[PDB]
């Protein structure tokens, strides 16, 4: 993996997890120094 | 201070938003390979089998 | 002023929890249509195969 | 396509990340008319 | 009583965040169920089709 | 329904879109009550 532009999307869709994983650290961070 | 606790707010779900964003297009990516195996299966696998 | 700016806020993340409650919807609907395909694998094509 | 109720399926999903995005997009709107 | 208006919305930012990170995990077990499938088809399907 | 393990990783699949809309809910109801 990846084989082939299947696996390779396949891992575009992977990545786009793991940039909506960060944009929301990214925003629980800003929130934790809210007072 | 106040204000300055709005406007961190305002970032926050501003990268919320991106979050949502990411996510979208992630899933339309893995919705156009689901279509894509399922046209697989009806076009390459059924005419053989 | 400042509670206007609040306000506009509240109305951003209402809106943003409305986008989360359709792209769940979608996610839902793709993953139905993804045990659809398992079960036309295993149930349709292994059989004649 | 769509050819079948499963295609009709996958643009219902089509329209729903679309509905999506254009929640988000009404929320950047609000936000970006914040200061 | 606005402080307690601005808490209330970081509390629902918050929850919201946690929403986009249960879908996220949701989508992601869902995309390695589509591998897996196309991987089943042909890797133990197309070999004895 | 669930036959195996790809049924139950489907099964997780929505529970963890429960979760999601739980959890809009629940920021919903949150903002009903600001004002
Ligand atoms: C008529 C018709 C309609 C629809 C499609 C699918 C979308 C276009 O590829 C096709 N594809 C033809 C087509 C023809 C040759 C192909 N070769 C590959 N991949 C390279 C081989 C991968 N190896 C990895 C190891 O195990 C054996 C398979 N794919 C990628 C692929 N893609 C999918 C979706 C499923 C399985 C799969 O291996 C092909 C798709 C044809
Ligand atoms: C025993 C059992 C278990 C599960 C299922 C899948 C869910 C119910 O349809 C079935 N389906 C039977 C079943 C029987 C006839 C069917 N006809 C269609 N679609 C119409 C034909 C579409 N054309 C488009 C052009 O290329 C050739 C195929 N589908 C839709 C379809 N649906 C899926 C999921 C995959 C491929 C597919 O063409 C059928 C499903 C049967
Ligand atoms: C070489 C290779 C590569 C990839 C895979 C898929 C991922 C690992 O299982 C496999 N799986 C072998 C493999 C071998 C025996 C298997 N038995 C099952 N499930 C139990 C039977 C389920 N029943 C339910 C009723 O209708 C008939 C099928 N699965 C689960 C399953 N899993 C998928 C993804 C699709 C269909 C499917 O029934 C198997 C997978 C093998």
């Amino acid at each position: 993996f990846p084989s082939d532009e299947f696996d390779a999307s396949i891992s575009q869709v992977n990545e786009k997890i793991n940039q909506s994983l960060a944009f929301i650290r990214k925003s629980d961070e800003l929130l934790h120094n809210v007072n | 201070h106040l204000e300055g606790e709005v406007n961190k707010i305002k970032s926050a779900l501003l990268s919320t938003n991106k979050a949502v964003v990411s996510l979208s297009n992630g899933v339309s990516v893995l919705t156009s390979k689901v279509l894509d195996l399922k046209n697989y299966i009806d076009k390459q696998l059924l005419p053989i089998v």
